């Protein structure tokens, strides 16, 4: 029913092997709490998983594409609440080469609350210019960034007499009137008959705030899931002693570097994400950071749960293990590296992982790809780790 | 920044060999995969080396392709070997350390 996005713009994949099955695995049968980015699909890719993708949370991102169609004909409505530069809840940009996509067919899509449309440098995208915005946006925020690109080389989305556009605002907020609370179109005068809730979803029953229930997303939820706080306000949010990496004061911090090492001794939770880079081991010239030791890794010995993503893509090669994560037991997954992933191993060199306290993912995938020396990768217990039928193990270019 | 050099035009059954040098010098010489574009497709993995030396080879391209390294010039090696109609596609290398990619070099057999 509910899924999370990912938050990679324009960038090349962490995987182009496993790029569809890490999507599969995201979006597989209706309300993405994120955003919906499909970038660099080959031409033969099969996309039925997404035909089930009712609502968006953030922007929805279709670029650097080769599909000949993206199948989101019962997305309703993408809310904006991040948007692509800032500026656009939806962007398709640079679909094809100087295939690629053909029509939009987003048949039902009939609300972006906040945001505006991008459509840039398509070789062959058609039925651009034909459908009308104004009909779409939101009366309330009508910031409609619209930069439409008309050249092509080949009052509907697509050519098929199915692909009718439903004019709802032009011809009370939305109509057919709906209720206040409604936000894509209704099929009836009441609050319990609309297709989309403005507000919060109740049970079916749209209301502008949920009856002090607990709010999640944009429904009055009973409990919270699994991976979420609940607060004293009755909202089960993410985030209410150590702090990783991009949390209240490394905001802006990329690497574990040497600098900010010292700072992790002794601490047993770490309220952030673990991020190891090349440039953590060999301090840049240009300051004076001397290159992180094996020796100085041992501050991780006593950590115990990290409430973000551990991503590592450099290790020192004399380590021939995580032996220094021995200690670490469940990783919570709130914050993903690229919205997607919570442990991630490129590139290390390592003979086998040693991560022997590891018992939980709390969310995102796991990618332990390039690490052509690495054994003991299927003989972990993946399956006891995950916690949601939407996370997977992506493995390639490891040892035989 | 990654530079490859080595592609271009050759008879079906001949031998090319790929180059790939680093415009700047790591620390550590680093983890390079090798991959290969056919239009209209993913760029699919061939064989990747890792800072030790150790090579990983696709399916498909195992015991063909032979790739290595020259840590004095710091430059990673494509060896090909009986190519094949089939073969013409763009290689490019990523610094797997880094998630840096190059801009490839068209290799054509006919």
């Amino acid at each position: 029913q509910v899924c999370t996005g990912t938050d990679m713009k324009l960038r090349l994949p962490a995987s182009p092997e496993t790029h569809l099955d890490m999507q599969r695995h995201l979006y597989q049968g209706q309300v993405v709490q994120g955003n919906l980015e499909l970038t660099y699909l080959p031409t033969n890719a099969s996309l039925s998983f997404l035909q089930d993708i009712q609502e968006v949370q953030g922007y929805v991102l279709i670029a650097h594409n080769q599909v000949r169609q993206v199948p989101l004909q019962r997305l309703r409505i993408v809310r904006g609440t991040q948007l692509f530069e800032d500026n656009y809840a939806l962007a398709v940009l640079d679909n094809g080469d100087p295939g690629g996509l053909r029509e939009l067919q987003l048949r039902s899509l009939t609300e972006i609350l906040k945001g505006g449309v991008l459509i840039q440098r398509n070789p062959q995208l058609c039925y651009q210019d034909t459908i009308l915005w104004k009909d779409i946006f939101h009366k309330n925020n009508q910031l409609a960034l619209t930069l439409i690109d008309t050249n092509r080389s080949r009052r509907c989305w697509g050519e098929s007499s199915e692909d009718c556009q439903s004019l709802t605002r032009t011809v009370c907020a939305r109509c057919k009137c709906c209720h206040e609370q409604c936000a894509a179109g209704c099929t009836g005068p009441k609050h319990s008959d609309c297709l989309a809730c403005l507000h919060f979803n109740h049970s079916g029953i749209c209301e502008l705030h949920c009856p002090a229930r607990y709010t999640f997303g944009a429904s009055c939820v009973t409990a919270c899931p699994y991976n979420y706080l609940s607060t004293d306000v009755g909202s089960c949010t993410l985030v209410c002693v150590c702090y990783g990496l991009g949390m209240e004061h490394l905001r802006e911090v990329r690497a574990v570097t040497s600098a900010n090492i010292q700072e992790f001794a002794g601490c047993k939770k770490i309220f952030g994400s673990l991020a190891f880079l090349p440039e953590s081991f060999d301090g840049d010239p240009a300051s004076n950071t001397a290159p992180l030791q094996p020796e100085q890794l041992q501050v991780f010995e006593t950590l115990e749960e990290i409430t973000g993503y551990l991503y590592i893509s450099a290790w020192p090669d004399s380590l021939p293990d995580l032996s220094v994560f021995q200690n670490l037991q469940v990783i919570r997954g709130r914050i993903l590296h690229n919205g997607a992933y919570s442990l991630t191993l490129q590139g290390l060199g390592i003979s086998w992982l040693g991560l022997r306290s590891l018992r939980e993912l709390g969310s995102g995938l796991a990618l332990i790809h390039h690490n052509t020396h690495l054994c003991f990768v299927h003989t972990v217990p993946w399956d006891q780790l995950f916690r949601n039928p939407h996370q997977a193990l992506l493995h390639t270019a490891n040892r035989p | 920044q990654l530079v490859e050099s080595g592609g271009g035009v050759v008879q079906p059954g001949g031998s090319l060999r790929l180059s790939c040098v680093a415009s700047r010098i790591p620390a550590s010489i680093r983890t390079m995969a090798w991959y290969r574009q056919t239009p209209g497709n993913q760029r699919d993995w061939l064989a990747t080396i890792g800072s030790s030396g150790t090579p990983a080879y696709a399916d498909s391209v195992k015991g063909r392709f032979t790739v290595s390294r020259d840590n004095a010039k710091n430059t990673v090696y494509l060896q090909m070997n009986s190519l094949r109609p089939e073969d013409t596609a763009l290689y490019y290398c990523r610094d797997v350390n880094g998630d840096y990619w190059g801009q490839g070099t068209l290799v054509t057999v006919s």
